[PDB]
C-alpha cells in the first residue's frame, strides 16, 4: 500500500528490496503527517523593538523554561525550545 | 490511524448487524454453517470462565472485577478452580522462573479452546523486574497470549475492556466455515 | 563463490544465535501447523530465523505457535492454496520457502491431485516468480514411477501423487532441494500412534499385513528431519538434490510392533496381545471403509484404507542417493526415544508398581541386510 | 563552548567509557571512546602524564565520523568481467587460496597505516609459513636502520622534550606531523627558555624559531660544528636534535642519518639521548619492531604473484606497477584506493573494535580495546589471515590473542610490558608535506572518509577565498 | 602460604574422600528410582554415566573446605531429587539438552562468527 514506501520525517524507509516490510503485509505503518518541522517553518516570525526579548513557550507555567533571546544580529533568532523566530527591526 | 467515521457519513451506512459473517453466503450450506458458526460463538462467547491464577498484585484488581462495582458475572465470566472446567486463564503477576513450569502444566490441562489474557506489565514483558535473574521476561515466553491488557495493575475497566476483547475475538472464530473450506 | 543477495547490514547475521540473533533466513513455512511443522518451526525460532507461518483455518490452531520464536520473528498469514493472489503475500519478502503440504486421505474440498501435484507446484510456481532462493520440498521414500498396490485396490493413489508432485516441484523450482522421509514418528504422529490406538486393533489383537513380518522400515525420529530441513536451509551446496531421510536401523514390522506392546507393558501373558495375519480376517478392512466414510474431518485413529497401504509397503532405501549423515544429523535410535514416546501410552498406568516390579523390555532385533535376502527370499 | 559534530547526540550518563588509544597520529595519545549501543559517540581525552597530558590533536578527536563511513561490510571478489561482488566467508577465503597454490612462493605484504601489530605478525607468520619473506611497509626508511632500535624512535621521551633547552628540527613541522610532541616543545619554549632552528623550508610553529635554510648541506654544517647555531647544541645542558621520519625516508636519508646519529653522540649527556626520530604512523615502528623491511619498494622489486595489503591504503602502490599477472588481497576497514585496486577484498575491523598492541613513536607499546562490534561480516585483522591459513594448509600455532601475544612476547619482549619503555641506549634541498592546516586533516583513510574533515577543509579553503576577495 | 581456618564438615582429605564417595553411593543407589518416578527420556545407563561424567568436572579439586562445599551441595541435590521438590525440568536440566553444540574449530567459528 501507499504507507509502506512513505518516508517518515526523520527520513527513515525500509527498501522495497528490505525484508523487514514483511512486517506490513498485515499492520500498517501510520507515519506521522503533521511534521513539526513544517509547521513551525509556517509561523512568521515576530518583529521586536528591545535588543532582548524572552519566549516562555506563550503560556507560563504550562510553557518551557524562560530564555532569552540577544537580536542585536541581523538574522531572524530561533528560540531553543519552541522553534519560534523573533527578529528586531 | 483509521479514524471513526462522520455523523453524515455514517448516517448512510447500514445498520452492521450481528453477526460477522455478514448473510451474504452463497449457497445454503455455507450460510447454514455461517448461522451454525454464530451459535458456537454466541455459545463460547456468553459464559467465559477464568481459572483464578492470581499469582501477584494484578491479583487483587482480579478480584475488583469480581467485585460489586464491575461485576464480572454480568458478563457471564464465573470464576473456576479447576484447570478442567476453567476456559480462560488470566496470567496477573510476575511469572518467576519457580513458577513457569507450574503454569505451563495448568495450561496444557485446560482442555481447548483455551484463550489466554495477560494482565499487566509483569506478565505482559516482565514489566518492573524485566531484568531480573529469576523472571520468565513475559508470559508469552511459555503459554500462547490471546490479549494483551497493559498497566501496573491494569485498572479493573481495563481488564474489564481487556475481557470484552476476548468475547469479540471469540465471536468471530470460523471454526466450523473453514472446515468446509478445508 | 556465491553472490550475496543483499548487502544491506540490518539483513546480515547477527549475534551468537539465540532467540535475539539473526540467521538472515527469512523463511515461509507452508504448512506449520501439521504435525513435522511443529518441529521444524522450533528449531527455526532457536537459531534466530524470522518466519512467516500461513495457515489456511482459524488462527487457534496456529497460535500455538507464535510461543516459538522471538517478539517480531513469527508472523501469521491466511492464505488460500487455491488463490495465488494469497501466496504471493507470504513469499514476496522470503529467502526460503519450505512445502510442508500434504494429506494422507483425500477430501472434499481437495483430491491428491489438487494438493500434492497442482498444490505444490503452484507454490514453488510462485516462488520462483518472487526470487526466492532456496526451496525446500518433501516427499515419500519408496516414491516409484508407478507404484503397484499391495492390499488395497486404490490404496497407491497417494503415492503416486506424490511421484507426480516430485516432478512438477523440480519442473517449476529447478534448484529445489528435496528430502524424502520416511515412517516420520516421534509424537502428535501418525506411526506411533497408529499402532497404540484402539480402532487398530480387535479387542486386543493386531491385524497386520504377513503378521508384519515381510514388511521392513526404517523410521526416523521427527527432530532429526526437522534438523535435515534446516540444515539444508542454511547451506546452497544442497540446493538441487535429492535427499533421503531414514533411520539407522533397519526393522521388521513384526519384530518393531512387538517391542511396543512390552514397552507398554500389553504383553500377551496378561494383556492379552495376539497378532492376525491381516489378510485372514476381513472384519479389518470393513472399519477402515466404514471409519473413511463416517468420519466428516478426519478419520478416527488415523485410520483408513490409504493409511493401510502405507503399513504394508517395505522402505526401499536407494544406494547412492545421499542420507542426512551427509547433511550433518546425528541420527537418533528408536531404543533411545521410542520408550520415552509410550510412557503416556501404557496400560494399566494406573498402578503405582513398585520399583522392579515391571521388568525392563527387551530391545528389538534389526533385521541384516544378508537377512532381509533370505526373508525375502 | 561546545562539540559541533557531536552535538544533541546523547548525554553522560547513557554513556559507557572504553579507554583505548589513538591510532590517527604516531604520539599514541591515549583516550576515552565514548559508546553507548554499539556506535561511538564521540573520543576524549584520557590523562597520562608521560604521553598524552590531557591535550589531543583534532585529528584524533574527529575521527569518530570517519568510522561510519566508505566502511567495508562483507568480502568482496573480482568477477570476471571486472566488477566487485560481495560473496560469503567460506567462498572468500576459498577463492584467495586458489591464488596462493598457485602463486608458488611469489608472495609479499605490505603493512598500511592503521596497520596492527598483532595484525602484523600474523601476516608475518603466514608468509613464511609459504616460505616468502618479502614483509614491509609503505614508509620507506634507512637501509640497515633496524639492527638499532634507538634508530627509529623519540629516544628523548615524550615528557623529556619539555625540559629540553636546544632543539633542531630538520624537515619536521611537528605542529601538524605530531601536534602532541610540539604542544611540548613550547611548553620548554615558554618556561624552560628554549633556542629553537629549523632546516627546511620557512613554516611557523606557533613560537619564535630561527630557520637556518632548506639546503641539504646545512646539516653537515652544524654537525661539522662550523655553523653559529652549533655552538648553541653544544652548550645547553639538555639539547635534542627532531628529523622527521619523511626525510629518513629520502635518498640522501642514510648520510643525513649517519651524520646527526654521530653528532648526538657528542652531545649526549648523563642520562640523556639526544637523537631523536619523529614517526607518523602507528604501524610503523612496530612493524620495524617485528622485523619487518620498510618501503613499500621492497614488495614491487620482488614482482610477486600475489600481494596482501593489509590497512595499506597510501596510494604508494598502483595497479600498474604490478606484474600484469598478480592477486591483491586487501585487509583493511575503509574502502578507498587500496580497495579500488584489489582482486579480493576482505574485511576487517577498525581500531575501536579491535583489541590490538600499537607502539608509539618513543616506543611505549599500548593496547586498544574493542568498545563496538566490527559492523556487517567485518572480522579482526589477524583473524582473517589466522583463517586464511587454513584453508592454505598451514594452521599457525595460535588460536587465541594470549597465544598470539605470547609469540609476540618470544619475538620481542618488552612488547608484551604495555604501558613502559625500554631506553635503547646509543644510536648508530629538503622539502616537508603537511605544511598547511589544509593537509593535516586529510592524510589517512579514516580522516579521509570523514564528512566533518570535508568541511574543516571547506572552511579553511572558504577563509581564504574571501580574503583574497576584500583586498 | 598457610593459615589456620574453621572446617566445614571434615578434617583430613581423607575423610573428604570418604564422604565424596558416599554421596556417589546414594546417587548411585537413586537413579532407578528418578528414572521411575520422572517423565524423562534419559534411562538409567545413560543417567549412571552423567553421574560419572560430572564427579570428573571436579578432577582437580584440592582444598578440603572446597571439596566440602561441593559435597553440600551435591547433598542438597540429591534430597531434593530423592524427594520429587526438583520437577521433570530441572532433572533433566543436567544434560543441556536444548543447547545444540557449538563447533570448537576456528575456522567454524569464523565463519559463524562471533
Ligand atoms: C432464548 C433465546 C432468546 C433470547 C431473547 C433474545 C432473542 C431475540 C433478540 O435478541 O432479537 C434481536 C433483534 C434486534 O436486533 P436487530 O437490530 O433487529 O438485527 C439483528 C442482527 O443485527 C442481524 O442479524 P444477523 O443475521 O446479521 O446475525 C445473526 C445471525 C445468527 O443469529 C444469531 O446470532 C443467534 C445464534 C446463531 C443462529 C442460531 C440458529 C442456528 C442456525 C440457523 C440456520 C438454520 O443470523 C441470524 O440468524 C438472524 C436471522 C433471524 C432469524 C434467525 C435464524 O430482534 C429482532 O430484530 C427480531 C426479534 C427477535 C425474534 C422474536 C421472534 C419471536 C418468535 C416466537 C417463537
Ligand atoms: C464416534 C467416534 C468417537 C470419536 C472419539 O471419541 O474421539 C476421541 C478418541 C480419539 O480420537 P482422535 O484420535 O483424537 O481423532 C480425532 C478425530 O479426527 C475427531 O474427529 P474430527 O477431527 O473430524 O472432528 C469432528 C468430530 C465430531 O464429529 C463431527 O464433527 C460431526 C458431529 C456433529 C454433531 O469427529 C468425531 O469425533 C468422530 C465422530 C463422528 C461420528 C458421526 C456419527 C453421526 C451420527 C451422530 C450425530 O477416540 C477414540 O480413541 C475411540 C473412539 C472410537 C469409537
Ligand atoms: C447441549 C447443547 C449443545 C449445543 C451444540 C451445538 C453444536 C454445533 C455443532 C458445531 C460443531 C461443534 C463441534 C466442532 O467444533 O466440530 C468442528 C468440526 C471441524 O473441525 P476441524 O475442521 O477438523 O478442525 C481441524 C482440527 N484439526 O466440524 C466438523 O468437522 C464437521 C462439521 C459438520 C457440521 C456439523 C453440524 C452439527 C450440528 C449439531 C447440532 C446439534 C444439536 C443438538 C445439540
Ligand atoms: N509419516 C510422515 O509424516 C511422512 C512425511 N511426508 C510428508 O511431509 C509432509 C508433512 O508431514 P506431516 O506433518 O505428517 O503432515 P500433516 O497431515 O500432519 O500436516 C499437513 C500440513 O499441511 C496442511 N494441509 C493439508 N492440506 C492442505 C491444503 N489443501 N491446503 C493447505 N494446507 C493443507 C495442513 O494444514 P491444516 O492441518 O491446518 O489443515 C497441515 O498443516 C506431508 O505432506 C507428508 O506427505 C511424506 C512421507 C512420510
Ligand atoms: S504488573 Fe504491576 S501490579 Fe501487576 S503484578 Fe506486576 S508490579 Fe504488581
Ligand atoms: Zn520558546
Amino acid at each position: 500500500r501507499g504507507d509502506i514506501e512513505k518516508v517518515t520525517h526523520t527520513g527513515q524507509v525500509f527498501d522495497k528490496e528490505d525484508y523487514r516490510n514483511a512486517r506490513f503485509v498485515n499492520a500498517k505503518r501510520y507515519v506521522n503527517e503533521n511534521w513539526g518541522i513544517k509547521l513551525i517553518e509556517e509561523v512568521p516570525p515576530k518583529e521586536c523593538t528591545e535588543r532582548v526579548v524572552f519566549c516562555d513557550g506563550g503560556d507560563g507555567p504550562l510553557g518551557h523554561p524562560k530564555v532569552y533571546i540577544n537580536l542585536d544580529k541581523p538574522g531572524n533568532h530561533i528560540c531553543g525550545y519552541c522553534g519560534l523566530r523573533f527578529v528586531k527591526k | 490511524q483509521q479514524t471513526l467515521p462522520v455523523a453524515e457519513v455514517a448516517q448512510n451506512l447500514p445498520k452492521k448487524g450481528y453477526s460477522p459473517f455478514g448473510t451474504k453466503q452463497s449457497s445454503v450450506a455455507e450460510w447454514s454453517l455461517a448461522r451454525l458458526d454464530d451459535l458456537l460463538n454466541w455459545g463460547r462467547k456468553g459464559s467465559i470462565w477464568p481459572l483464578t491464577f492470581g499469582l501477584a498484585c494484578c491479583a487483587v484488581e482480579m478480584m475488583h472485577i469480581a467485585a460489586p462495582r464491575y461485576d464480572m458475572d454480568r458478563y457471564g465470566v464465573v470464576f473456576r478452580a479447576s484447570p478442567r472446567q476453567a476456559d480462560v486463564i488470566i496470567v496477573a503477576g510476575t511469572l518467576t522462573n519457580k513458577m513457569a513450569p507450574a503454569l505451563r502444566k495448568v495450561y496444557d490441562q485446560m482442555p481447548e479452546p483455551r484463550w489466554v489474557i495477560s494482565m499487566g506489565s509483569c506478565a505482559n514483558g516482565g514489566g518492573y523486574y524485566h531484568y531480573s535473574y529469576s523472571v520468565v521476561r513475559g508470559c508469552d515466553r511459555i503459554i500462547p497470549v490471546d490479549i494483551y491488557v497493559p498497566g501496573c495493575p491494569p485498572t479493573a475497566e481495563a481488564l474489564m475492556y481487556g475481557v470484552l476483547q476476548l468475547q469479540k475475538k471469540v465471536k468471530r472464530m470460523k471454526t466450523l466455515q473453514m472446515w468446509y473450506r478445508k | 563463490p556465491r553472490p550475496l543477495k543483499t548487502t544491506n547490514p540490518a539483513a546480515m547475521k547477527r549475534g551468537t544465535g539465540g532467540r535475539s540473533s539473526f540467521n538472515g533466513i527469512v523463511a515461509t513455512v507452508f504448512g506449520a501447523t501439521g504435525f513435522v511443522g511443529r518441529y521444524v518451526c522450533n528449531k527455526l525460532g532457536k537459531s534466530g530465523t524470522q518466519m512467516i507461518l500461513p495457515y489456511r483455518g482459524d488462527d487457534s490452531d496456529v497460535i500455538r505457535l507464535k510461543v516459538t520464536g522471538d517478539l517480531g520473528q513469527v508472523l501469521f498469514h491466511f492464505y488460500n492454496l487455491e488463490d495465488p493472489a494469497s501466496i504471493r503475500d507470504a513469499v514476496k519478502h522470503s529467502n526460503v520457502v519450505i512445502n510442508l503440504v500434504g494429506r494422507d486421505f483425500e477430501t472434499k474440498n481437495f483430491k491428491f491431485k489438487d494438493v500434492h501435484v497442482n498444490g505444490a507446484e503452484r507454490i514453488a510456481r510462485i516462488a520462483r516468480e518472487a526470487g526466492v532462493e532456496r526451496f525446500i520440498h518433501l516427499s515419500s521414500l519408496n516414491v516409484e514411477a508407478n507404484p503397484k498396490d499391495l492390499y488395497v485396490k486404490g490404496g497407491s493413489e497417494w503415492l503416486k501423487s506424490k511421484y507426480e508432485g516430485e516432478l512438477r516441484v523440480r519442473d517449476a523450482f529447478p534448484n529445489a532441494t528435496i528430502i524424502r522421509p520416511a515412517d516420520i514418528y516421534g509424537s502428535e504422529d501418525r506411526f506411533l500412534r497408529y499402532y497404540a490406538h484402539i480402532w487398530r486393533r480387535q479387542f486386543r489383537s493386531m491385524p497386520l499385513w504377513h503378521k508384519g513380518e515381510k514388511t521392513v522400515k526404517q523410521p526416523v525420529y521427527v527432530s532429526d528431519v526437522a534438523q535435515a530441513i534446516i540444515n539444508a536451509a542454511k547451506d546452497p551446496d544442497s540446493a538441487g538434490r535429492i535427499y533421503q531421510a531414514v533411520g539407522p536401523k533397519r526393522y521388521q514390522l513384526s519384530e518393531l510392533v512387538d517391542w511396543f506392546h512390552r514397552l507398554m507393558r500389553k504383553d500377551q501373558k496378561r494383556w492379552g496381545y495376539m497378532r492376525y495375519d491381516m489378510r485372514w480376517d476381513p472384519t479389518f478392512l470393513l472399519k477402515a471403509k466404514l471409519n473413511s466414510f463416517i468420519c466428516p474431518g478426519t478419520p478416527i485413529g488415523g485410520l483408513h484404507p490409504a493409511r493401510i497401504e502405507r503399513e504394508a509397503v517395505t522402505d526401499k532405501v536407494l544406494t547412492g542417493v545421499p542420507t542426512l549423515e551427509d547433511l550433518g544429523v546425528t541420527l537418533t535410535t528408536m531404543e533411545q526415544q521410542v520408550p520415552w514416546e509410550l510412557r503416556p501410552y501404557r496400560a494399566a498406568l494406573y498402578y503405582d508398581a513398585e520399583l522392579g516390579e515391571f521388568e525392563t523390555p527387551s530391545p528389538p532385533k534389526c533385521i541384516e541386510a544378508r537377512d532381509e535376502l533370505r526373508l525375502f527370499a | 563552548l561546545t562539540n559541533k559534530p557531536y552535538s544533541f547526540v546523547a548525554r553522560p550518563w547513557e554513556i559507557r567509557k572504553v579507554s583505548s588509544i589513538d591510532v590517527l597520529d604516531a604520539v599514541g595519545s591515549n583516550i576515552v571512546v565514548s559508546t553507548r549501543t554499539n556506535e561511538v559517540l564521540r573520543i576524549l581525552p584520557r590523562e597520562n602524564e608521560d604521553v598524552n597530558e590531557e591535550w589531543l590533536a583534532d585529528k584524533s578527536r574527529f575521527a569518530c565520523d570517519g568510522l561510519k563511513r566508505q566502511r567495508l561490510v562483507a568480502p568482496m571478489v573480482r568477477m570476471p568481467n571486472g566488477e566487485l561482488q560481495a560473496v560469503e566467508w567460506e567462498g572468500a577465503l576459498i577463492a584467495v587460496a586458489k591464488a596462493i597454490k598457485a602463486a608458488g612462493g611469489q608472495i609479499a605484504g605490505i603493512s598500511g597505516q592503521l596497520a596492527d601489530l598483532e595484525a602484523q605478525v600474523a601476516l608475518k607468520d603466514l608468509l613464511n609459513r609459504l616460505g616468502s619473506e618479502v614483509v614491509a611497509t609503505e614508509q620507506g626508511f634507512i637501509a640497515g636502520g633496524t639492527d638499532n632500535r634507538a634508530n627509529y624512535l623519540l629516544n628523548s621521551t615524550i615528557a623529556g622534550l619539555e625540559e629540553a633547552d636546544a632543539v633542531l628540527l630538520v624537515g619536521t613541522n611537528p605542529r601538524y606531523e605530531a601536534p602532541l610532541v610540539n604542544t611540548r616543545l613550547r611548553k620548554a619554549y615558554v618556561h624552560n627558555e628554549l633556542q629553537i632552528a629549523s632546516i627546511g623550508p620557512k613554516i611557523d610553529l606557533s613560537y619564535d624559531h630561527e630557520n637556518l635554510g632548506a639546503d641539504a648541506a646545512l646539516v653537515k654544517d652544524v654537525c661539522s660544528g662550523a655553523h653559529a647555531f652549533s655552538k648553541v647544541l653544544e652548550g645547553a645542558k639538555k639539547p635534542a636534535i627532531i628529523i622527521g621520519a619523511d626525510l629518513l625516508e629520502r635518498a640522501d636519508g642514510a648520510a643525513i642519518h649517519a651524520t646527526v646519529a654521530e653528532y648526538c653522540k657528542k652531545l649526549k649527556k648523563p642520562n640523556w639521548n639526544p637523537f631523536n626520530v619523529l614517526q607518523t604512523n602507528a604501524a610503523q615502528v612496530g612493524a620495524l619492531d617485528v622485523g619487518y623491511k620498510a618501503g613499500a619498494q621492497t614488495a614491487v622489486k620482488a614482482q610477486p604473484k600475489v600481494l596482501f595489503l593489509l590497512n595499506a591504503d597510501a596510494g604508494k602502490v598502483t595497479r600498474e606497477q604490478l606484474p600484469k599477472d598478480c592477486f591483491v588481497v586487501y585487509i583493511g576497514s575503509h574502502g578507498d584506493n587500496g580497495a579500488s585496486i584489489a582482486d579480493a577484498v576482505l574485511p576487517g575491523a577498525a581500531y575501536t573494535e579491535k583489541q590490538g598492541i600499537y607502539v608509539n613513536t618513543e616506543g611505549r607499546p599500548q593496547q586498544t580495546l574493542p568498545g563496538v562490534s566490527p559492523p556487517g561480516m567485518a572480522r579482526e585483522d589477524w583473524k582473517i589471515l589466522r583463517a586464511l591459513s587454513e584453508v592454505v594448509g598451514k594452521p599457525l600455532p595460535y588460536d587465541n590473542l594470549d597465544e598470539l601475544r605470547n609469540r609476540l612476547e618470544d619475538v620481542a619482549p618488552h612488547l608484551t610490558r604495555l604501558g613502559q619503555l625500554e631506553p635503547a641506549g646509543d644510536a648508530g634541498a629538503i622539502d616537508i608535506k603537511l605544511k598547511e592546516l589544509r593537509d593535516y586533516f586529510m592524510t589517512d583513510a579514516i580522516s579521509r572518509a570523514s564528512p566533518t574533515m570535508a568541511k574543516c577543509i571547506s572552511a579553511v579553503n572558504k577563509q581564504q577565498r574571501e580574503n583574497e576577495a576584500k583586498q | 602460604a598457610v593459615q589456620q581456618v574453621r572446617p566445614i564438615l571434615s578434617v583430613d582429605r581423607e575423610e573428604a574422600r570418604k564422604r565424596a564417595l558416599n554421596l556417589y553411593k546414594a546417587w548411585y543407589r537413586q537413579i532407578p528410582y528418578i528414572v521411575m518416578d520422572y517423565d524423562i527420556p534419559m534411562t538409567v545407563e545413560q543417567c549412571r554415566d552423567k553421574l560419572r561424567e560430572e564427579f570428573v568436572k571436579h578432577r582437580n579439586v584440592t582444598d578440603i573446605r572446597v571439596i566440602d562445599m561441593l559435597v553440600i551441595k551435591g547433598q542438597m541435590e540429591l534430597k531434593e531429587s530423592v524427594e520429587i521438590w526438583k520437577q521433570k525440568g530441572h532433572i533433566m536440566r543436567y544434560w543441556k539438552e536444548s543447547q545444540d553444540p557449538k563447533p570448537t574449530d576456528f575456522l567454524s567459528k569464523f565463519i559463524q562468527g562471533v
